[PDB]
């Protein structure tokens, strides 16, 4: 008498009777056990930065110097900049300029004139201009003094175009007095790549570019090399998606 | 992440120099308190589903109208997304406190928290309210300077949140 | 980049003569309608996050892939950069939409996508399934006679389908 | 870069859980050797003129032909390199003593050895010699019971050789 | 501000050439359309109180726990200073509709927008709803073009909110 | 920027001489004293966003043309620069609260402060005041006994009164 007054009777055999567990049974703390659930492509925080070469430079903290520096940061922010206008290419201590540096701790320059001036010293000409093309300086000159690699081939173009009509300092002062790096790095600001995170305005390309160029940490733009540092970018930026071979 | 270790390294390093005096002192600080750190990871691990469910029920208790049907908060899947949400802020803080700083708060829930929250149309209030009471309980939980230290890392995310 | 103009100005210059009256024509007729234009590159605008909500949701809930733990949009932080991408790619179907050509969209916005997702290990199979989401989402903005003067302009809702489409198999 | 706390918060999270109890027993471990730890840092960092200095005379007296004219040592500037490398390697093999992982070393310092060595045609095999001497030297300050409380350690002194293995093995 | 001509005079004076076809184009376009919206920003200047208290009130029946005791919606002053809010927001939507260019309401309203609300603890929602239901008296008030142009600066603004 | 310890170090060189016992003795009651300090510091770092949105209250209640059109804070960007350099003061204040120096805010901003409320023509008697209700404010929050152990902190609640005091001088 008890089980019939449950209800009345529900034919048997259905195959919905699973699901209707699922659905009914504890279905909160259920969800919460598949929502937290791990997934089958295993991925870090970090990931993507480590599939890439470029975590330790992303990671790498932002360095700046304000007119009034004591001592020890400004060590830390000459290093800093030896390595990367340079490219993390060896300079040695004959090379290193004493007249900007102390230019730069009087104060009568800022960060980014001094920057300026090394891009005018003779270590970058050395290393980056005498012994390459017009294409492999202009890339240089993009991933050093703005931290981006070109974005099109019009840009090749007016750089190229810009030192064959006005020479080595005026295509220097494009980059540097360019309205990108005052936003970007401003006067205090020691240039850092900043094209692993999406820069407003780039290309899909910049990216891939950039990591062209990159070459890791502990690899340079050093041009000692077997090769005798060749354009990288050529073929990727006029035709940037296709290939040819010859 | 952002340690007492990773943050010295990664200054020396920008330094281009090894670790001198003041470096291995920071890291003797920061090995010294990971005891207490470690205690009360270990607290806000064992007490855990006692603190999701009861900050859950705060959420509800100080904002009624979520509850309400026809809207964000009704629904036993937002239950249990909410449930997993308080369980993912209380597991980094666990994290941060094993790691004795907000590296892996600002790496997960810190960066990128607010874009995110405004495209869901998620409420930070709801979240404050739920470390408050996470708060209140691990004051309970905890006592000396396990104490301290969760809160500190407590109210870093409110104050982020914030 | 180029409008219809200058693709029809660049056709005509690779044969070295000027524009046929046929072409002439054609571009009269497409000034003539481009205030539909206007009006559906509004629509895309003003709705976006909408758009971009009602996408995520739908994606997220069809895959719970991403959003689990150690999944591709879990951590919070890839999870900005899955909405930013989201809101690059619509900004740029609304670009090659007034313009009236994806060279737009297939030079400034999609030649490195699908390496730069390869490189950065994120499926670009559910990239591709977000951009149809919002191609989905999109249009019933996009179809809506509410404070809009009525017309016909099934031209330009194929117009932006084939954006979404072209979009979403580039990147797939 | 992952210390050994970072890297048991990044495993624990890819399984989306707490901490276990057995991880939190290592963790307490790791911080309990690591006044020990900061010990062997700083005999490193201390000696470190004297290890570069003592790996440099080794590896010259045992080859040669790096400074003969011709070699890839010879003028003072690919020395000045040579020493650079060493001092630099030392340097990271110190940071990922004090962190306790080896993250460091794969983040930055081999992130391209190698392929800097092979186009610069710098012949591999000498500098891992060279870091093999540099840790056959650095073993000696480290083993130093001079001005330490006498104790076990023989971890660390596993832990820097398998670094210093691990630098070589990734540049060889 | 930057105004249509104003975006003239600015995109013209970072170069060297002076004003060239497109941009005396642009700027004969935006004097075209000057005038429809001078008399649409002159309706709207007639309905100031019916435009602000039906949307205060539109407000207020959404959210209908503002209003109740201990939330910030309660109160004298609370509510003259959502009337003087609402009334900001249609004087700024006045004047993009005069200027013919979104520089005014980029200047006073959207510039800082996000940080107070965080600091004051305002919430976009009320506010957006408030311009939803001003969209919706646009929508009888004006027709044709001028009701098209004051939808453009007013969902603009919505745009800024979210 | 610099602390006590290195004016009691730089007066030293100055002087030519070691470091006196009695300076010593100051050093090492400071030094004890620095676990109340680093206290006073968390409280403030913990309760700068209740601080200063209460004293933001406060102001916009005592001073009204803030509010009205043409004062300094009605155009909306105008006063959330004013609640960001109100959490800029406060930061400098636990800065030197920490160091216990007045100088690591007084010359790293003051100078240049001075004339930029001067051009700007600013009420500058009203940042004054925003820096003594900042002052209340905060001394409300380092007064809470309630979470840490009972101590004497009076030494404190003046040191925090008359940086803030010197600060809003400065200003003034
Ligand atoms: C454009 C040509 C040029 C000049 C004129 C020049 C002088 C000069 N000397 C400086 C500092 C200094 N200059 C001196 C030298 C003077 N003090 C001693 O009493 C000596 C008797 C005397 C030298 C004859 C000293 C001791 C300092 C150190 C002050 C400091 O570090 O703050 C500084 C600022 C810091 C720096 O250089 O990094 C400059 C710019 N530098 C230049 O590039
Ligand atoms: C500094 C040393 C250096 C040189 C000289 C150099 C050559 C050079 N020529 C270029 C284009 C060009 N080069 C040529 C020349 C060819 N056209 C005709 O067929 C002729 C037979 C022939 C010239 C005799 C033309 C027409 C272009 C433009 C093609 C284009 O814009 O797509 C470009 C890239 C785009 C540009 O300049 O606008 C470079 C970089 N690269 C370097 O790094
Ligand atoms: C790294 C750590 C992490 C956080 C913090 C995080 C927040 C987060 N919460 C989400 C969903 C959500 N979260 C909430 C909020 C909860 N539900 C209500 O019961 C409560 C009132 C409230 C919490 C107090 C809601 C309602 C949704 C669903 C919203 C929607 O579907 O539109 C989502 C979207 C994913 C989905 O659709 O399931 C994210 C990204 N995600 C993360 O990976
Ligand atoms: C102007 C044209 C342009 C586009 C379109 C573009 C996309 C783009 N998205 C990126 C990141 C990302 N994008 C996503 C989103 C994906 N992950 C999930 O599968 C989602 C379903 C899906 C979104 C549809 C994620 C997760 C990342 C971060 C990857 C990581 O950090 O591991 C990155 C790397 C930079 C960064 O990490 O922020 C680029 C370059 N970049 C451009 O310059
Ligand atoms: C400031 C920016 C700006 C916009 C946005 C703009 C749109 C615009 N749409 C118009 C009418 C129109 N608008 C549309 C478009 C509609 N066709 C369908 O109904 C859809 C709902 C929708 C597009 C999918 C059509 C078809 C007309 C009438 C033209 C015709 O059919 O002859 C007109 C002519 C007069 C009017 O009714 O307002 C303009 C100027 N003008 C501007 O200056
Ligand atoms: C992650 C930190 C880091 C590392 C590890 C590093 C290695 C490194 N070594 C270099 C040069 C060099 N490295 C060596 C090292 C070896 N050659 C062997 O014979 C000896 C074992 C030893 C000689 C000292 C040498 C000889 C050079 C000079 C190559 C040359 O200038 O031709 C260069 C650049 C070449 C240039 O200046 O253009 C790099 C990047 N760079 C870094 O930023
Ligand atoms: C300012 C930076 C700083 C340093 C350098 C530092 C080291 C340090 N070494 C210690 C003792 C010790 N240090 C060592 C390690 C040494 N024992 C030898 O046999 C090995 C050759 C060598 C390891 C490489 C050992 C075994 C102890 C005894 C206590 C223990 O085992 O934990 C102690 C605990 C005090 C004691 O019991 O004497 C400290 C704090 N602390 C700091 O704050
Ligand atoms: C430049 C133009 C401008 C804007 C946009 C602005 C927003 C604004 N509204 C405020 C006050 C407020 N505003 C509101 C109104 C909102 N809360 C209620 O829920 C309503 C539904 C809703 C009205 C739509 C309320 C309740 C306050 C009280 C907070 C306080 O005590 O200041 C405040 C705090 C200072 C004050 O006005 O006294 C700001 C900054 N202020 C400006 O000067
Ligand atoms: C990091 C250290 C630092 C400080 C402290 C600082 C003060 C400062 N506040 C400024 C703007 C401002 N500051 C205020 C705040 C004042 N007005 C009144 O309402 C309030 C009583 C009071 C709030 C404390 C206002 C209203 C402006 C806007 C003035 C303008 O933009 O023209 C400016 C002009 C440019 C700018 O920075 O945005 C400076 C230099 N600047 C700095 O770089
Ligand atoms: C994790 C970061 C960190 C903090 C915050 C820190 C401070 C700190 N405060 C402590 C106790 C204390 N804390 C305070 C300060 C409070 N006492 C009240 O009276 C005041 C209202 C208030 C001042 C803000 C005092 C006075 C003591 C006891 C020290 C004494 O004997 O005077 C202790 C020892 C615990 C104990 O005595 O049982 C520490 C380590 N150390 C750290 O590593």
């Amino acid at each position: 008498m008890a089980r019939r007054m449950a209800g009345r009777p529900v034919p048997k055999g259905n195959p919905f009777l699973d699901m209707a567990r699922e659905l009914t049974d504890n279905r909160a703390l259920t969800l919460v056990k598949e929502f937290t659930a791990p997934s089958p492509y295993q991925q870090t925080e970090t990931y993507g930065q480590e599939r890439i070469r470029a975590l330790g430079t992303i990671e790498a903290p932002r360095v700046t110097l304000r007119a009034p520096f004591t001592d020890e940061q400004f060590q830390g922010a000459l290093y800093a900049i030896y390595r990367h206008i340079f490219g993390n290419t060896y300079v040695m201590e004959s090379e290193r300029p004493t007249t900007a540096e102390s230019q730069l701790k009087d104060g009568r320059i800022t960060v980014r004139g001094f920057i300026k001036l090394l891009a005018k010293s003779e270590v970058y000409r050395s290393r980056f201009f005498q012994k390459t093309s017009q294409n492999r300086f202009i890339e240089l000159n993009h991933k050093l003094l703005l931290g981006r690699a070109p974005y099109d081939q019009a840009e090749i173009s007016a750089h190229l175009d810009l030192w064959n009509t006005q020479g080595y300092d005026a295509e220097i002062d494009s980059y540097v007095e360019s309205e990108e790096y005052l936003e970007n790095f401003g006067e205090d600001v020691i240039p850092y790549f900043r094209g692993f995170k999406y820069q407003t305005g780039q290309s899909a390309q910049g990216f891939n570019r950039l990591l062209d160029l990159y070459g890791g940490w502990a690899g340079s733009d050093t041009d000692r090399n077997q090769s005798g540092q060749v354009a990288r970018l050529t073929n990727s930026l006029v035709r940037p998606g296709q290939v040819v071979e010859p | 992440s952002r340690t007492v270790i990773t943050e010295v390294i990664a200054t020396a390093d920008s330094q281009g120099r090894f670790l001198n005096s003041t470096e291995l002192q920071a890291a003797f600080g920061r090995f010294e308190r990971a005891v207490p750190a470690i205690e009360a990871a270990r607290a806000l691990t064992k007490n855990q589903d006692a603190l999701v469910k009861g900050a859950v029920q705060a959420v509800f208790k100080k904002f009624p109208y979520v509850t309400q049907p026809g809207e964000k908060g009704y629904g036993d899947s937002n239950q249990a997304k909410c449930a997993r949400d308080i369980g993912y802020y209380l597991r980094f803080i666990t994290y941060s406190l094993v790691a004795s700083g907000t590296g892996p708060l600002d790496d997960y829930v810190i960066a990128g928290l607010r874009e995110v929250n405004r495209a869901f149309n998620l409420n930070p209030l709801w979240y404050i309210e739920a470390l408050n009471y996470i708060k209140g309980e691990t004051g309970k939980l905890l006592s000396g300077q396990s104490k301290t230290e969760a809160l500190l890392y407590i109210d870093h995310a409110i104050n982020a949140l914030s | 980049m180029n409008d219809v103009f200058t693709r029809a100005i660049a056709q005509a210059d690779l044969k070295g003569s000027f524009l046929l009256e046929s072409d002439l024509d054609k571009l009269a007729s497409f000034a003539k309608e481009g205030v539909k234009r206007l009006d559906a590159v509004a629509a895309l605008t003003n709705n976006a996050p909408a758009i971009i909500s009602d996408a995520a949701h739908k994606l997220f809930a069809e895959q719970q892939e991403l959003i689990q733990p150690g999944g591709n949009a879990y951590p919070h932080r890839r999870m900005a950069a899955c909405l930013r991408d989201m809101e690059i790619i619509l900004r740029y179907v609304s670009y090659a939409l007034l313009a009236g050509d994806a060279s737009v969209l297939d030079d400034r916005c999609l030649n490195g996508l699908r390496e730069t997702y390869n490189a950065l290990g994120t499926p670009t199979q559910s990239v591709a399934r977000a951009v149809q989401l919002m191609k989905d989402a999109a249009m019933v903005h996009l179809k809506s006679t509410a404070n809009v003067t009525v017309g016909d302009c099934s031209s330009l809702y194929s117009e932006a389908a084939t954006y979404f489409d072209k979009a979403a198999a580039s990147i797939a």
